[PDB]
RNA sequence: GGCCGCAAGGUUAAAACUCAAAUGAAUUGACGGGGGCCCGCACAAGCGGUGGAGCAUGUGGUUUAAUUCGAUAACGCGAAGAACCUUACCUGGUCUUGACAUCCACGGAAGUUUUCAGAGAUGAGAAUGUGCCUUCGGGAACCGUGAGACAGGUGCUGCAUGGCUGUCGUCAGCUCGUGUUGUGAAAUGUUGGGUUAAGUCCCGCAACGAGCGCAACCCUUAUCCUUUGUUGCCAGCGGUCCGGCCGGGAACUCAAAGGAGACUGCCAGUGAUAAACUGGAGGAAGGUGGGGAUGACGUCAAGUCAUCAUGCCCUUACGACCAGGGCUACACACGUGCUACAAUGGCGCAUACAAAGAGAAGCGACCUCGCGAGAGCAAGCGGACCUCAUAAAGUGCGUCGUAGUCCGGAUUGGAGUCUGCAACUCGACUCCAUGAAGUCGGAAUCGCUAGUAAUCGUGGAUCAGAAUGCCACGGUGAAUACGU
RNA sequence: CGCGGGGUGGAGCAGCCGGUAGCUCGUCGGGCUCAUAACCCGAAGGUCGUCGGUUCAAAUCCGGCCCCCGCAACCA
């Protein structure tokens, strides 16, 4: 299990936390649970919809959700009336006054976790992974990464003998702290198992 | 080690009569860190040797460890079949250091009760040519005589 | 862990919620040094009688989302195992990693 | 069989039977008790251990009703804590759409209190309530019953998997594109001269470029400056209960936040007009300053289906509830630790100097009682304020005088304290008694190059309670490195 | 029947005077060993076939018996 995650080595520089809120011993267990919970519920709810990073930020008994999604059309759907419905239910989950703001992620095809979703999906309905991988890749690099690497791993054509296979394309610097490395992972249930699917995507470096 | 020779570390001289030699014999004799009580054996022990022998307390001292350097030594190189120890020209620094450790080794040894005490009469035996530390250096230069041959 | 393992637990902290007042006192007159001898009797009989469950003392701390028994962490509720994921996605607050 | 030969044998020369190869040259690796160059506590040089003892602890085995399952670069490992719980195991007692969910049907508001039997699980009683809305065939929360659809499984496969992890190894390597060479596997780049911690850098060169890694960016530590000074500080001022405690002061320590600083940048020599190396100047720091994080392509069908997820088996039981027991067994073997064997020490009395942490079902001063563990009372405090909380080794004075001891503390008896429904199996701690083995450990074997080893205490996590383990913190503080 | 060897540690070869009570391989134990064969250290296995006696030393010298050997001779 050799490497290093990459969001969370670079947590304190480049890249920022997704629950961003303070609490005391006392209530940071059950503040975390809660986190848990409705990012659960999200997930499940939005999965039709492209949906990256859902971020909790709660000041003073009252939460705060900023779902980032591709499509923020399907999250709303009509002027107010799916996100509220959202609402309603994410207060419930908490237990405290709700509020849902919708970023709109410009370039899906540079967001990782929506480019691995992306390719899982596509290995669900039964296309040769690696045609997918290579337009994963070669995607991204058209939209303008510095860099993209991918991994799917597993029963990969339903072989027997499970197999790990990557592409990279353009530089992906891992070690290099000041490097933005947009990380992250999703999971193919196929017919003969899981296949899982890691991508990582260099935006660029950041100078401060 | 194979990469670099590194500086030998500064030592600081002892507070009573201001010697490296000394301080370093202290460090020898100390265990588990405990400096301040093995300067103070020390010490005891200097005074008593100086009281036994007169002269000043570092010259009695200084004079024991004389009778029992090692001019040369041996080393096992072992290029044949069976092991040939050669001897070789110990170093200044080193023939310092070894006559203190054997001191040291024999007032561990010997059968006196304080260990102050038994370190006086070690280096009374020094300064006299009888005892365990100069018995050790007669065996260690005997054995160089012995494999003269190899050179 | 299992579900029934999970369920048992909930079952535990429910009879915690309830019995504390009761259980308490009961514990505080047995106690009491300045009290009559066949009081505490009863109080020690009392005692036994009320549930198991009800004692604070079975109740074992698992993770809130595997409920894993070992390896447990009070700060975030969650097994170690967990709280590294956390950690690692960014979901814990404040929590990176550590190095002096 | 013939011919030849003194003989040894030569010469001529089959067949059955049998295998799907056998071979040659070259290629990439791996290997060599081949060769060259280089590195690492690899050896050498040293210091301290382990192996002997007692105990702690894990494992093997054996035993057991059961001694849960796993790990076997496993064996103080998963387990950051098994009395019950945990618990997965055994023994009984019980349940079967079920402890946990969703769905209707229809009986009842949920829930609240209490009673006898039972080891308990459960099986039978007495009191209260009717809230959000109805062209009234009724509803959403929450109990009850039956049907099934289903739930459930720490059941099997880590040799179907994902994820996560170890490992060689923080070893300096591993590749690719285009070009060129070769019929081709492939080669070249990546080799060669130097150099470096480094496929580090330069120079050459059928290579030219690029990527992942060796470096840097990040945390921390070492010096300085600016800012801000309470709960932290007291240099100079006044007052004093001689306590920074109170006027105060913002200096210093300290606390964070932001900057500066180290780059072979400067000097000399060596070097190929070089990359570098050797020394010295300054400087708190010097050649990656010290430490951490960071683990390339890959390897071991390495580990984990018992965290989790996930692609055959059980479903009136391989599921669920309960009480008791077991995981703590004991001819024995191994692993890792602690404490010892003493005088560089033990005991007694006095007395000095830390850091880093934790704390609300929590940390708990002071005072009183108890020989003591603790008990009672009970402030201060979500905490630079209060509490845990006396640091210990050390230092001074006394004593013991080499004894199985005033060393050593196992073991066992008595009596008890606290936690906890509950300390029999099986907790910790206290007091009084008891006072094993052990006098430095066979073959062999481990760690460590500096604030390191060695030794001394302190804290934290898990945690009701339960560490000699683990993870942290400071104190004192060495030896040695000729060399390959 | 008579006469020469003597009778042992799982097997075997044990220093003329009766006081020495074994050595090889074997089994266990533990690290060497890339592996075992190891080298090396230590450990359990007796009666000395037996019955007696000379003597404090006895299996160890003798009287008989049971066997293993060897003997060479015999056989109506």
């Amino acid at each position: 299990g050799q490497k290093v995650h990459p969001n969370g080595i670079r947590l304190g520089i480049v890249k920022p936390w997704n629950s961003t809120w303070f609490a005391n011993t006392k209530e940071f267990a059950d503040n975390l649970d809660s986190d848990f919970k409705v990012r659960q519920y999200l997930t499940k709810e939005l999965a039709k919809a492209s949906v990256s990073r859902i971020v909790i930020e709660r000041p003073a008994k009252s939460i705060r959700v900023t779902i980032h999604t591709a499509r923020p059309g399907i999250v709303i759907g009509k002027k107010g009336e799916d996100v509220e419905k959202l609402r309603k239910v994410v207060a419930d989950i908490a237990g405290v006054p709700a509020q849902i703001n919708i970023a709109e992620v410009r370039k899906p095809e540079l967001d990782a976790k929506l480019v691995a979703d992306s390719i899982t999906s596509q290995l669900e309905r039964r296309v040769m992974f690696r045609r997918a991988m290579k337009r994963a890749v070669q995607n991204a690099m058209r939209l303008g990464a510095k860099g993209i690497k991918v991994e799917v791993s597993g029963r990969l054509g339903g072989a027997e003998i499970a197999r790990t296979e990557w592409y990279r394309e353009g530089r992906v610097p891992l070690h290099t702290l000041r490097a933005d490395i947009d990380y992250n992972t999703s999971e193919a249930h196929t017919t003969y198992g899981v296949i899982g699917v890691k991508v990582w995507i260099f935006k660029g470096e950041i100078l401060g | 080690p194979r990469r670099r020779v590194i500086g030998q570390r500064k030592i600081l001289p002892d507070p009573k009569f201001g010697s490296e030699l000394l301080a370093k014999f202290v460090n020898i004799l100390m265990v588990d860190g405990k400096k301040s009580t093995a300067e103070s054996i020390v010490y005891s022990a200097l005074e008593t040797l100086a009281q036994r022998s007169g002269k000043s307390e570092l010259e009695a001292f200084e004079v024991a460890l004389e009778n029992v350097r090692p001019t040369v030594e041996v080393k096992s190189r072992r290029v044949g079949g069976s092991t040939y120890q050669v001897p070789v020209e110990v170093r200044p620094v080193r023939r310092n250091a070894l006559a203190m450790r054997w001191i040291v080794e024999a007032a561990r040894k010997r059968g006196d009760k304080s260990m102050a005490l038994r370190l006086a009469n070690e280096l009374s035996d020094a300064a006299e040519n009888k005892g365990t530390a100069v018995k050790k250096r007669e065996d260690v230069h005997r054995m160089a005589e012995a494999n003269k041959a190899f050179a | 862990a299992k579900q029934s393992m999970k369920a048992r637990e909930v079952k535990r902290v429910a009879l915690a919620d309830k019995y504390f007042a009761k259980r308490a006192e009961l514990k505080a007159i047995i106690s009491d040094v300045n009290a009559s001898d066949e009081d505490r009797w009863n109080a020690v009989l009392k005692l036994q009688t009320l549930p198991r469950d009800s004692s604070p003392s079975r109740q074992r701390n698992r993770c809130r989302q595997t409920g894993r028994p070992h390896g447990f962490l009070r700060k975030f509720g969650l097994s170690r195992i967990k709280v590294r994921e956390a950690a690692m996605r960014g979901e814990i607050p404040g929590l990176k990693k550590a190095s002096w």
